[PDB]
Order: structure tokens, then sequence, then C-alpha cells
């Protein structure tokens, strides 16, 4: 299981943003709104296959999650589809950036803008986003956004579709990595 | 659901359909609430789920 695939909780599916690790701990994050009331990860729809439990949620405010890996065999591939990533770093305005997610799978474009404030109502407001003209839809959330080798993002929201085109607000993905002192393999 | 906080400039982009009145499966609420106004309160919801 890799960046950008679907993730199964009790409430609905997100995509798996980039598999991480501390020490020889296993985790994968994904987004805030996801890892929120969440417990128990599946790899499937049927929920038949473990995939591991929340560690933790950051959101509002923040919008990222870890899961802990709880199963031994599945394998933890540290890439984005086939994708291989090797850092992190920070996005910068006029970055070209993919997205990939278990609804849209690929697309590209750039980043349009940092330190963005999203307010999704009812007091979910987060802040420090990165702001870009990526497509994402309902399925794509916690999805990577990655810059060749560089991770960079989490799919958070935003409006639009990729049919018409739109704009897709991603967490900064250094943010979650210091927070859980984990890092990308 | 009830569509009356909307619309809303953004969405989170979590799966949980509904099936709206125009046969369209609406990935989330948000997405489907702001159709709804979109549509000027002509689209209603169907069912939860799928379409
Ligand atoms: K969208």
């Amino acid at each position: 299981i890799s960046g950008g695939d679907a993730i199964y909780s009790s409430t609905g599916r997100c995509s798996l943003g980039f598999n991480v690790r501390s020490g020889s701990t296993y985790y994968f994050l994904t987004a805030g709104h996801c890892t929120d009331g969440a417990t128990t990860w599946w790899a499937n729809s049927a929920r038949t296959t473990v995939l591991g439990t929340t560690s933790g949620s950051s959101f509002p405010n923040n919008d990222y999650g870890i899961v802990r890996y709880t199963n031994t065999t599945i394998p933890k591939d540290g890439t984005v589809g086939g994708q291989d990533i090797t850092s992190a770093a920070n996005a910068t305005v006029g970055m070209a950036v993919t997205r990939r997610g278990s609804t849209t799978g690929t697309h590209s474009g750039s980043v349009t803008a940092l330190n963005a404030t999203v307010n999704y109502g009812g007091g979910d407001v987060v802040y420090g986003m990165i702001r870009t003209n990526v497509c994402a839809e309902p399925g794509d959330s916690g999805g990577p956004l990655y810059s060749g080798t560089r991770a960079i993002g989490l799919t958070s929201g935003g409006s639009g579709n990729c049919s018409s085109g739109g704009t897709t607000f991603f967490q900064p993905v250094t943010e979650a990595l210091s927070a859980y002192g984990v890092s990308v393999y | 659901v009830d569509c009356s906080e909307y619309p809303k400039p953004a969405c989170t982009e979590e799966y949980r359909p509904l099936c709206g009145s125009d046969n369209k499966t609406y990935g989330n609420k948000c997405n489907f609430c702001n159709a709804v106004v979109e549509s000027n309160g002509t689209l209603t919801l169907s069912h939860f789920g799928k379409c």
C-alpha cells in the first residue's frame, strides 16, 4: 500500500498520504479530518484487511493525522504509486506539484500561494495551507502532494472538480513530520 | 442533511456518498449541499449512499 491508495475508516474512505517511520515503528500520514473520530483503518471496503489504528489527529487548525501500522505482512512502500519519495520539502510559489488520490488518481499543477486560511464552516478553520491549482474530489483527502521525489503536503480540501478545474489546499507535510518525530523513507 | 449553512467556499475531500435527485452520487454532504445552493434549491436528497 502506498501514497494515494484508499484507506477505509468506519465512516468513509480517504487516501493514504505517506508511509513514514520512527525507529522500527511504521505509520502513515493522512488528513486530520479523516483521522478525527476514527479508530481502526482497513485497506478495503469490505474491511477485512486491517492497516492499523489512529495514533494522532490534528484538526481543525492543522490538517494532519497519523496511523500506526498493526498489520505485519502488508507491504509498506516508501512511494506514491510507483513514484519513489526521498525527502520532504517546503512548498514554494510557482512550484510544480502532483497529487495522487484514491478517487481521481494523479493530477498536476502548481503552488499558487502559501499560508492560506481555509474556512470549512462551523468553526473548522485550517491555517498555514498551501494553495494550488490542482483539482481533487471526495475520496482524495489525505493523499500526497509531491514534486518529483519530494514530499510536500497532504490533501485537505477545496472547490471545483477535476472535470471543470479547481483549487485544492494542502497541509505542509513538514509540519506533520516534525510533530510526530517521524520521517519519510 | 440540512443545507442552510451553505454555501461554503470549500469542502474537505472525504468520501461518504449521498444520492441526489439528479441521480448523481455526491461525494460528501459538503459537495451535496453546495450543489443544492447552485441549483437554487431545486436539487433534493434521494437517499444516503451511492445512486
Ligand atoms: K473538490
